[PDB]
RNA sequence: AAAUUGAAGAGUUUGAUCAUGGCUCAGAUUGAACGCUGGCGGCAGGCCUAACACAUGCAAGUCGAACGGUAACAGGAAGAAGCUUGCUUCUUUGCUGACGAGUGGCGGACGGGUGAGUAAUGUCUGGGAAACUGCCUGAUGGAGGGGGAUAACUACUGGAAACGGUAGCUAAUACCGCAUAACGUCGCAAGACCAAAGAGGGGGACCUUCGGGCCUCUUGCCAUCGGAUGUGCCCAGAUGGGAUUAGCUAGUAGGUGGGGUAACGGCUCACCUAGGCGACGAUCCCUAGCUGGUCUGAGAGGAUGACCAGCCACACUGGAACUGAGACACGGUCCAGACUCCUACGGGAGGCAGCAGUGGGGAAUAUUGCACAAUGGGCGCAAGCCUGAUGCAGCCAUGCCGCGUGUAUGAAGAAGGCCUUCGGGUUGUAAAGUACUUUCAGCGGGGAGGAAGGGAGUAAAGUUAAUACCUUUGCUCAUUGACGUUACCCGCAGAAGAAGCACCGGCUAACUCCGUGCCAGCAGCCGCGGUAAUACGGAGGGUGCAAGCGUUAAUCGGAAUUACUGGGCGUAAAGCGCACGCAGGCGGUUUGUUAAGUCAGAUGUGAAAUCCCCGGGCUCAACCUGGGAACUGCAUCUGAUACUGG
């Protein structure tokens, strides 16, 4: 079905995560539906890091899209952020 | 990677001193710095055009110790840039940190000051910055850290910096062996003897 | 809603079919001259009043044969 | 087949096959028996076996081997040609 | 690990044994087929194993020099050692052939006996020697020269 | 705030000139190769050729919480004993932790490969209406009572193998009736008709046939109407060349009716009408996957479609359907073909354009590696299992970026070489000497992050008869990294291990001597070579690049040299020998009308990545990344009416 998960950009040992929903089927880098999140694991913390928008995330979950290990993990750690 | 031969040669085929050397000696001491290297060194250049601006863009090349691609790319770089191409070739090349630290008066030479930064012996902000060519922004800090700071080159390096004209722009205490790049150079601050439209007339054609 | 083509009836032979042309002025990709192209449309004219010549509103609809996916609205002018 | 489901795949599809072709059959020998009496002219045979025929296209739709749609056309049709005669 | 048999080099992609088909490792004792290298080495030679294999491409390509280098000298010398633009004698008529066997120490060992049987009257060369099969070059190259 | 705010010319026809005109060069770019040379690292790239053929491993499984079950190993047990009396080995029995083979479910339609075919059941842009849609999701109700089978297994038997033959026998969420049946299907309506399945976790009175009933929660099953995602279908425009291809077409174009599909439809059939396409390029022929974008160019263009992403098509060749929500199926089935392998000769088996690897072709393109730790996919309540997707590692200077191969001092300025009018000049502060540094490579020492989770306990809430269980959220305890000898930091030794390539006649930065003598040879273009050759070859000197440098190949540029922007035809290439004229292009002047062209505005769309602008992160850079701007285009609606068209 629908799933929201973590597609892997960045560079090599440089891991940089776009959160997307997209069908599940399709390839982890490939053809999503929407883009809405992104995920740093090696942001410095200085500033920034985790950028969800939580309201579209919502929305999708709301019409039964899934979500990851991974982006449910994210979403409770950004909700205890702010 | 980084020219290694003879230097005062360099200096002889582009008619001036490049300050190769510390600078302890008249340079016309040390060679016949009037004349071209080679057997046909008193043979004078009837000189193109394209042999002028040639040249120039060596001898400013000769003077920071760049080859050939990476100050091809400054040339890009100060074009893309805003403002005048010309002028912004030479704040890239005079915001080179091993630039930065002979300017400080830390290396009698860029040639000296560079192996200081390659061998970690110069922090930026207190952090070991150890690439020659590393961009120093306004308000930088850079330093010889504290076990390369009773080398006797950095103390003579100092001396003869106190002795050349003083740059506006870099705060030196030599006491700490620290000092601070307050802003990048304006035009004004930097030898006028320097043709850089010359150079920006080579990369265009 | 009521999207919509207009044209002329170059052939009203066939049963309940009709043939029409839609022409229009465009510019030229490359050599900027302003010119005539000509869409000729199967529709369907169930009844079979339109007659050739005729200048008729026409619109698009389901697929009604194997070239027909357009229906007829109403006739404008007629028999010039 | 290779891989070991392959071939498990193979025998099942083989024995569902034999299944949906029975119960198949079945079906369009009922749904033959209603065009058969519409082309004698008997408007109570022909009722008749479209009232034996309606329970099973509606049973083999809910039970896959037919799409809901097919079996409703083939009680639309039937039913408007039969009652066009009598 | 990488192996180098004579101008040959490359890695080891797989090792068999006799009839067993891999083997793990391989003693000083017991042969083991060798697989993976560039291409077929010499029918024998000299094989030393090296820590890296870039440190042995500029090795391999210098016994190459050598052996071409040789190949020229010899076809330089043969030509020119008749000192005249022709045969003094009516033996110029010849008869080419072309191998090819699958096996590399046949190719050098019985082209020796094949030269055995060279006359004066008839004179026989090979040319084109192959490690194995037969190819569109090879087919090429008897067609240019009547040949068996 | 910023975000296309950008554009060069030189050599060569002549004795010389101007024009014309081609050839050639300076530039960027490359999936490159070859020649010489070659230290380290980061990131990327890597069969462009034979959609040639492929040995071997691996690339699709999983669930005992659907089912009969035990054959392996693991305990446990009345009872056999190891017995040296609590340690035990075996005979037994699925008693259970698990689990081979089997039925069953979900997945094998995804992920990955290729570009053969296709100028259109393709792609791109923009719209339509006649549809289905597993898993996930909201809503409302069902989940009653039965029946006949079968694999496994057992017995007998055929085969070299592949794999079979008989008869037994048995389970289920396998399979089929029967009931129930509307906000479902058919029907104007009256009415008529359609389904299903259990399995687990825990438990208080209560009790039996000790199986459980019953209580409770989780989960799966059936129906119908929705949501979301996916897919099918239809129309318009655009998307290569050729007329040394001008006519093409019988399911052809339409109509009626029957059949058909999930659905519209000549999709199909019968009958009827005689249409339909085409110079605005049909038909036929050649070539080709399309796009985002890529390279080049100031732009307009030109060239292009590796790597990343979207769509399509294919899976040895030709054809076919079966199963399924989905396939006419990449590691499924069937037939035919080509080919290969096994065989005890009777018969069998297979399809790397998955990842490695092999042969072959070629100028040329890598290891039969490690790991599921991370992201993501399949199955499972979970634990977990599978995952050549993926993360990584190896190979290659293939490219981009970074750094090193030392720094400073060092003179009559040595020796040697080279030139010299023998005065000297040069190589050259170069070397030696003198101090000094130690990046990188070497060697020892230490040591982030990529890790989120999952596991035991615990506590609280929602549950409920319940403090069980379940689920959520906090707590503590012990744990999970293939890369890995990681990044990075500290220490030790010594300048120690680290420089080559092309060029120097003009274009074009760099000049001399000796050798040769129209030879040997050079040569991008002009053009060098018969006794002073800066052009051949060596040398010294010099110029340009630098872990590369040259040569070859290749696109665009300069080329205003196909000229839309942006050219020409008297004598330079170019006016048809002349006229008439269909199609076509263009068309004097006024009014009204229309509103297609044109213009304005609004709205939607123009995927992400890329490019550009301002920031952020790796010591810098390459690289990674936030936001913006841009996508100059298309479409709908509403207006304006001067010009063009009606």
């Amino acid at each position: 079905m629908v799933t929201i998960r973590l597609a892997r950009h960045g560079a090599k040992k440089r891991p940089f995560y776009q959160v997307v929903v997209a069908d599940s089927r399709n390839a982890r880098n490939g053809r999503f539906i929407e883009r809405v999140g992104f995920f740093n694991p090696i942001a410095s913390e200085k500033e920034e890091g985790t950028r969800l928008d939580l309201d579209r995330i919502a929305h999708w979950v709301g019409q039964g899209a899934t979500i990851s290990d991974r982006v449910a993990a994210l979403i409770k750690e950004v909700n205890k952020a702010a | 990677a980084r020219y290694l031969g003879p230097k005062l040669k360099l200096s002889r085929r582009e008619g001036t001193d490049l300050f190769l050397k510390s600078g302890v000696r008249a340079i016309d001491t040390k060679c016949k710095i009037e004349q071209a290297p080679g057997q046909h060194g008193a043979r004078k250049p009837r000189l193109s055009d394209y042999g002028v601006q040639l040249r120039e863009k060596q001898k400013v090349r000769r003077i920071y110790g760049v080859l050939e691609r990476q100050f091809r790319n400054y040339y890009k770089e100060a074009a893309r840039l805003k403002g005048n191409t010309g002028e912004n070739l030479l704040a890239l090349l005079e915001g080179r940190l091993d630039n930065v630290v002979y300017r400080m008066g830390f290396g009698a030479t860029r040639a000296e000051a560079r192996q200081l930064v390659s061998h970690k012996a110069i922090m930026v902000n207190g952090r070991v910055v150890n690439i020659a060519s590393y961009q120093v922004s306004p308000n930088d800090v850079v330093s010889i850290r504290e076990k390369a700071k009773k080398q006797s080159r950095v103390k003579a390096a100092l001396e003869l910096a106190e002795q050349r004209e003083k740059p506006t722009w870099l705060e030196v205490d030599a006491g700490k062996m620290e000092g601070t790049f307050k802003r990048k150079p304006e035009r004004s601050d930097l030898s006028a003897d320097i043709n850089e439209h010359l150079i920006v007339e080579l990369y265009s054609k | 809603k009521i999207r919509t083509l207009q044209g002329r009836v170059v052939s009203d032979k066939m049963e309940k079919s009709i043939v029409v042309a839609i022409e229009r002025f465009v510019k030229h990709p490359i050599y900027g001259k302003f010119i005539k192209r000509t869409t000729k449309l199967h529709v369907h004219d169930e009844n079979n009043e339109c007659g050739i010549g005729d200048v008729v509103e026409i619109r698009e609809c389901r697929p009604l044969s194997k070239t027909k996916s357009w229906t007829l609205v109403r006739v404008v002018e007629k028999a010039v | 087949a290779n891989i070991k489901s392959a071939k498990k795949r193979a025998i099942q599809s083989e024995k569902a096959r034999k299944h949906n072709a029975s119960r198949r059959s079945m079906m369009r020998t009922f749904i033959k028996k209603v065009y058969a009496a519409i082309e004698a002219g008997d408007k109570a045979a022909a009722q008749k076996a479209f009232n034996e025929m309606q329970p099973i296209v509606d049973r083999q739709a809910a039970k896959g081997l037919i799409h809901k749609n097919k079996a409703a056309r083939h009680k639309a049709n039937l039913t408007a040609q039969i009652n066009k005669l009598a | 690990d990488i192996v180098l048999c004579g101008f040959e080099y490359g890695r080891v992609r797989a090792m068999r044994n006799e009839l067993g088909q891999e083997v793990l490792e391989a003693g000083p004792s017991i042969p083991v087929e060798i697989l993976g290298l560039s291409g077929v080495p010499a029918a024998g030679d000299e094989v030393t194993v090296v820590r890296d294999e870039k440190k042995a491409r500029e090795v391999a390509l210098y016994r190459q020099g050598k052996f071409r280098e040789v190949k020229l000298a010899r076809q330089q010398k043969s030509k020119l050692e008749n000192m005249f633009a022709n045969m003094t004698e009516g033996e110029v008529h010849e008869v080419n052939i072309v191998l090819k066997a699958d096996v590399q120490g046949s190719v050098e060992a019985i082209s020796d006996s094949l030269l055995k049987l060279s006359t004066d009257e008839v004179k026989v060369k090979i040319i084109g020697s192959g490690v194995g099969g037969i190819t569109e070059t090879d087919a090429t190259l008897a067609a240019a020269s009547n040949a068996i």
